[PDB]
């Protein structure tokens, strides 16, 4: 019945003025990539930064189990594209947002399947 | 001059041929820093330049390539170098990393513990080591060849590096080992490579290119480290981050290098020639299995 809710704890810590998790590993890249959210190699476009996935995963960084029943990590071993305006808090961004299952872009940050 | 637009500087061949005595390393540019792009960590930049330089060598790049990375953890609890290696290496490359202390990593498997506890069934195509103990930078005592993890690395190379494979091993003025330099002569080619972002440091990567499994050349490692320090002492390297802004040719080219299993009796000069040119890897192609020894203790 009981299970720590790390996702909720980080959001509340942020809302009350906490410093976002640091030392997410930012990659060098051309910034001419597809702009998709989560990729096997950095794909930032001109408006994004690419980060090593594991360093942007709340569960990886906090040393706690992943919410997936299999304990699989969506980010580890991959690269996550974060909008430049949100790159001060990549863990918060990946936590709060969701990836369009059709085009692979972030909902509301690239995905246009709704027009 | 033109060196500031390169990823770094490799030790020129003439310095390798000297017979210098070991001196203190005194870097004119000591304490300078390069200007890193906004938000980029020193270790991302350093690994990026190491990979850009490795792109200019004749690395074997087979399908199902196997790379192991020692000293992969940072005091930040993450693995910046591993992230760059994974970016650099072809998608699907098996990447294992390791460190003494816990860290979160993008590698396919991570082993935590002293490197001497690491065992692998299989052989590897590329070994990268950033292992370093800052307690070696003691300028008050004599600077002798060091053992510790360097003893492990030499043994690991001789037992677990595929023929045709390559290595890049971090050394410094005081963190070095004579047998490792000697082992450089068991590759078709070798160098000590200084990254332009960290050129104010005596750090270098000792790079052995295409392993042959026997001495092609006899190298005295105490002399060669003296030669390396001589080179560093007399050739200031201008700090530079210029190469970090051009990543269009960064990915390691997937050459599909051939992998064959062969027995020591069959390594003829034709084979040795293909090894030397980056055109062949010799090892089994079984599954990759690793483990770390755990010491068991009951303190009650
Ligand atoms: C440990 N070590 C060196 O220690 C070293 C060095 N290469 C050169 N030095 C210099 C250092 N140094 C400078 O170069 C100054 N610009 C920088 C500096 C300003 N404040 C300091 C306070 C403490 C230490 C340094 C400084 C001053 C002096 O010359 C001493 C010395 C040993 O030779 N290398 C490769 C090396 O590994
Ligand atoms: C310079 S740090 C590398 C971290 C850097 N941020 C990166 O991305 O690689 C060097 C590492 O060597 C490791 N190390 C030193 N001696 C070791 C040993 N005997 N066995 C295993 N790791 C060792 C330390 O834990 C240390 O983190
Ligand atoms: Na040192
Ligand atoms: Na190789
Ligand atoms: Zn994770
Ligand atoms: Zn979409």
């Amino acid at each position: 019945a009981f299970a720590v809710d790390a996702a909720k704890a980080y959001k509340d810590y942020l809302a009350s003025g906490g410093q976002p998790i640091t030392n997410c590993v930012k990659m060098l890249c051309t910034h001419t990539g597809t702009g998709q959210a989560i990729t096997v190699t950095p794909e930032a476009n001109m408006d994004q930064e690419s980060f090593g996935g594991a360093s942007c995963c709340l569960y990886c960084r906090c040393h706690i189990d992943h919410p997936n029943p299999k304990g699989f990590c969506d980010l580890k071993g991959k690269y996550v594209q974060i909008p430049t305006t949100c790159a001060n808090d990549p863990v918060g961004f990946t936590l709060k947002n969701t990836v369009c299952t059709v085009c692979g872009m972030w909902k509301g940050y690239g995905c246009s399947c709704d027009q | 001059s033109s060196q500031a637009w390169q990823p770094g500087v490799a030790m020129p061949n003439l310095y390798k041929m000297q017979r210098m005595l070991l001196e203190k390393c005194d870097l004119q540019n000591y304490g300078d820093s390069a200007t890193l792009p906004k938000g980029i960590m020193m270790n991302v930049a350093k690994y990026t330049q190491l990979c850009q330089y490795l792109n200019t060598l004749t690395l074997a790049v087979p399908y199902n390539m196997r790379v192991i990375h020692f000293g992969a953890g940072s005091d930040k609890g993450v693995a910046p170098g591993t992230a760059v290696l994974r970016q650099w290496l072809p998608t699907g490359t098996l990447l294992v990393d390791s460190d003494l202390n816990d860290f979160v990593s993008d590698a396919d498997s991570t082993l935590i513990g002293d490197c001497a506890t690491v065992h692998t069934a299989n052989k590897w195509d590329l070994i990268i080591s950033d292992m370093y103990d800052p307690k070696t930078k003691n300028v008050t005592k004599e600077n002798d060849s060091k053992e510790g993890f360097f003893t492990y690395i030499c043994g690991f190379i001789q037992q677990k590096l595929a023929l045709g494979g390559s290595v890049a091993i971090k050394i410094t003025e005081h963190s070095w080992n004579a047998d490792l330099y000697k082992l450089m002569g068991h590759f078709a080619w070798w160098t000590a490579f200084v990254t332009n972002v960290n050129a104010s440091s005596s750090e270098a990567f000792l790079i052995g290119c295409n392993y042959l499994g026997k001495p092609r050349e006899q190298i005295d490692g105490y002399v060669m480290h003296a030669n390396y320090i001589f080179w560093r002492n007399t050739n200031p390297i201008q700090l530079s981050s210029y190469s970090l802004f051009d990543m269009s040719k960064f990915p390691l080219k997937l050459r599909g290098t051939a992998v064959m299993s062969l027995k020591e009796g069959q390594i003829n000069d034709m084979i040795l020639s293909l090894l030397s040119k980056g055109r062949l890897i010799i090892r089994e192609n079984n599954r990759v299995v690793i483990s770390s020894d755990v010491l068991v203790n009951n303190e009650n």
